[PDB]
């Protein structure tokens, strides 16, 4: 019947939205991830990086 | 629009609805509801759903109180689509102007008859009155009374003022208008005088009652003149809003009512069904079929020839079932003959109710008004008489057959060698009547007992089918044993009927005629019994009636011998004519019976037909007034 053929399609329309959203949901906290980490390792990088440059000052003035 | 999985809505009697939703499967139509009991599932409703459709309503009603203040309402015929929204502004911008118009238009006539009345004798007043209005140092009471009342004022007034009062009258007919003038002091007393008496002052609406009598008057005044003439614009400007937007409101109004009935239809089946009929869903595949032809049964709401003529329409109403016994539709091919067959008449009696016929089918002039039948405008309802053309035709063929079993009559009511009546005479056929002899007489009479005979058995006949058709034995036993008293039955009356055959010939067989009744009457067991009696008044009954419909019509033309051939003098052919002067008349009179005439048949009909032979309207029961049935 061309109703519920329908009926059915739609509802399965709506699975497919359903999908879509829960997808995005999952990348964009994929996404926040990878950002996260860039970022950390980029706050440890520039420290040790100073700490480094001048700890071999101390080392040249003695 | 709404349903958008579409709607079909059929409605109609109970018993149909299983046959009908099958008609409804066939056409194409797909999800088919609720199909019994009620409350879909998934296919239901919101009141989002309900408010438009409140707006709709909204406008739907309104278009109608606007309509309403003019006059007049719509009639179904052109919606067209709208916006619902449209709609509804539509109808404010035009409601609101001419509402405005009625709006002063009433209150404009009340001022007209107000001023009217006030203005003389306050006039009155404010010319007694004069310098005196001003002065509160003075009081001056106006009150209109009248001349028995000047006395008995004049008394309270005596005893309250005494003559420190001057004491004044001016007339305008039916009574005086009326001041006393008292200090301002004695007012008190003045007023007392007034409320002792009853004697009522003319304080007048509004800001008007109190003022300053003559500059009041002024006011009054111009309010006279002012408001017949104020009414005529506004009228104008109304009957300028019916000229115009009559059809608008119309198109308006039955986009709003169909609209309105639109919606609701969803919003029913939505939840529940018509009731017992039936609703149900297409797709516009399946919308084009559907709706055109799924078999007369049902009313639905969309998203020789002579003897052919109305039977041909009873032949749908024959379709519409309930049981297996038979369903509405005989009357009309029963009652015929004999319909028109009372009608035995004469040169003066039948024989120019043509003229009437011709006066539905011509018209008249010559009094007041009527002209044409067929556009059937009326003093009570026009509608009717539209639709009862089906009635016209049989009433056209009720005089024309009517006319000649009176012509049938007059073949014995003239021609010399039958009777002693005259060809052709000098003065008119049917002349010294002889059919009232009584000899002639009595077979005319024995004439009316044979359609009797004939509804006795068309009734219990019926009956066995009854419970043949329908299944009970209890009916089907009832309906055929009753016929097994009926041998004896003939027996008894044959024995006086030929004073002799029977009743001591077939009276023998009388004995063994009255066990063969009782044995079935019997097998239901049937205390109920005794009833059988009463039956016995029911043949004596058809006779009875036919035999009034045969005397009543046969003293109807005897009664044209004292209309039209005698009736002072002895009436030749100028006394003839004196009784011309009651000639008319008895036209009239003659009008006036024979609407009873018709009567006693349908109601002998009807003694057979609610005895449930062959009808399922009966003190209710689906199908409807026997009176509303027929017609078609």
């Amino acid at each position: 019947s061309k109703l519920e053929a329908i009926l059915s399609q739609e509802v399965e329309a709506e699975i497919q939205a359903l999908l879509q959203e829960a997808e995005a949901k999952a990348e964009a906290v994929k996404r926040e991830a990878e950002e996260k980490a860039k970022a950390l390792l980029q706050a440890r990088e520039r420290a040790l990086e100073a700490q480094y440059r001048a700890a071999l000052r101390r080392a040249e003035s003695a | 629009m709404i349903a958008p999985m579409e709607k079909l809505v059929l409605a109609g009697p109970k018993g149909r609805a299983k046959e009908l939703l099958q008609s409804l499967q066939q056409a194409g139509v797909v999800h088919l509801e609720t199909l019994r009991p009620e409350a879909l599932s998934a296919y239901q409703l919101s009141p989002e759903e309900r408010a438009e459709l409140r707006r709709w309503e909204a406008v739907s009603a309104g278009a109608e109180h606007t309509l309403s203040l003019l006059g007049l309402e719509a009639e179904p015929a052109r919606p067209f689509p709208e916006g619902l929204e449209a709609a509804e502004k539509a109808l404010s911008p035009i409601q609101a102007h001419a509402e405005g118009l009625t709006r002063q238009k009433q209150e404009l006539e009340e001022e007209l008859a107000l001023a009217q009345a006030y203005l003389e004798p306050l006039e009155r007043l404010a010319a007694l009155a004069h310098g005196l209005d001003k002065s509160p140092f003075l009081r001056v009471i106006p009150f209109l009374l009248t001349e028995k009342e000047l006395p008995l004022v004049e008394e309270a007034l005596r005893k309250a003022l005494e003559d420190r009062y001057l004491l004044a009258h001016e007339a305008y007919a039916g009574g005086v208008a009326a001041l006393v003038v008292v200090h301002r002091k004695e007012v008190d007393q003045a007023k007392a005088a007034l409320s002792r008496a009853g004697v009522a002052e003319l304080r007048l609406p509004g800001a008007l009652g109190e003022l300053p009598l003559s500059e009041a008057a002024r006011r009054l005044k111009e309010r006279a003149e002012a408001a017949p003439r104020e009414l005529s614009e506004v009228r104008q400007h109304l009957a300028k809003l019916a000229r115009e937007s009559a059809s608008t409101l119309q198109s308006l109004w039955t986009r709003a009512q169909d609209e309105v009935a639109r919606l609701k239809a969803l919003e029913e089946l939505a939840s529940g069904r018509f009731g017992f009929a039936l609703l149900g869903y297409v797709p516009v595949k399946a919308k084009p079929k559907v709706e055109e032809a799924l078999a007369r049964h049902k009313e639905s709401v969309v998203y020789n020839p002579p003897w052919a003529k109305p039977f041909e329409l009873l032949v749908s109403f024959l379709n519409t079932p309930k049981y297996g016994t038979f369903d509405p539709t005989p009357v009309v091919p029963v009652f015929f003959p004999f319909w028109f067959g009372m009608i035995v008449g004469d040169i003066g009696y039948a024989l120019l109710f043509y003229l009437v016929g011709r006066w539905l089918s011509g018209y008249v002039k010559r009094n007041e008004p009527l002209v044409i039948d067929l556009f059937a405008l009326k003093l009570k309802p026009q509608v009717i008489g539209k639709l009862v053309h089906i009635l016209n035709w049989m009433v056209f063929w009720t005089v024309v057959w009517g006319v000649i079993y009176g012509e049938f009559f007059g073949t014995f009511l003239e021609h010399l060698g039958v009777f002693g009546t005259p060809e052709h005479p000098g003065l008119i056929p049917i002349l010294i009547h002889r059919i009232d002899t009584a000899k002639t007489a009595n077979l005319l009479i024995l004439l009316s007992v044979a359609f009797g005979v004939v509804l006795v058995f068309f009734g219990l006949a019926l009956r066995a089918y009854l419970g043949l058709k329908h299944r009970h034995m209890a009916h089907f036993w009832e309906g055929v044993g009753y016929l097994g008293g009926l041998v004896g039955v003939l027996a008894l009356a044959a024995s006086y009927l030929g004073n002799l055959q029977a009743g001591w010939l077939q009276g023998l067989m009388y004995l063994g005629f009255g066990v063969f009744l009782l044995a079935v009457l019997m097998s239901r067991i049937w205390l109920m019994i005794p009833e059988i009696f009463t039956q016995a008044g029911h043949i004596l009954s058809h006779i009875r009636i036919y035999a009034v419909g045969a005397a009543g019509g046969i003293l109807a033309g005897l009664l044209t011998d004292v209309g039209f051939a005698l009736a002072e003098r002895l009436g030749l052919l100028g006394v003839l004519l004196g009784l011309l002067v009651a000639g008319v008349l008895h036209l009239l009179i003659l009008l006036l019976t024979t609407l009873g005439h018709m009567l006693q048949p349908i109601r002998l009909l009807w003694v057979e037909f609610f005895t449930k032979f062959g009808f399922y309207e009966e003190n209710g029961r689906p199908y409807r007034p026997f009176k509303s049935v027929r017609e078609a």
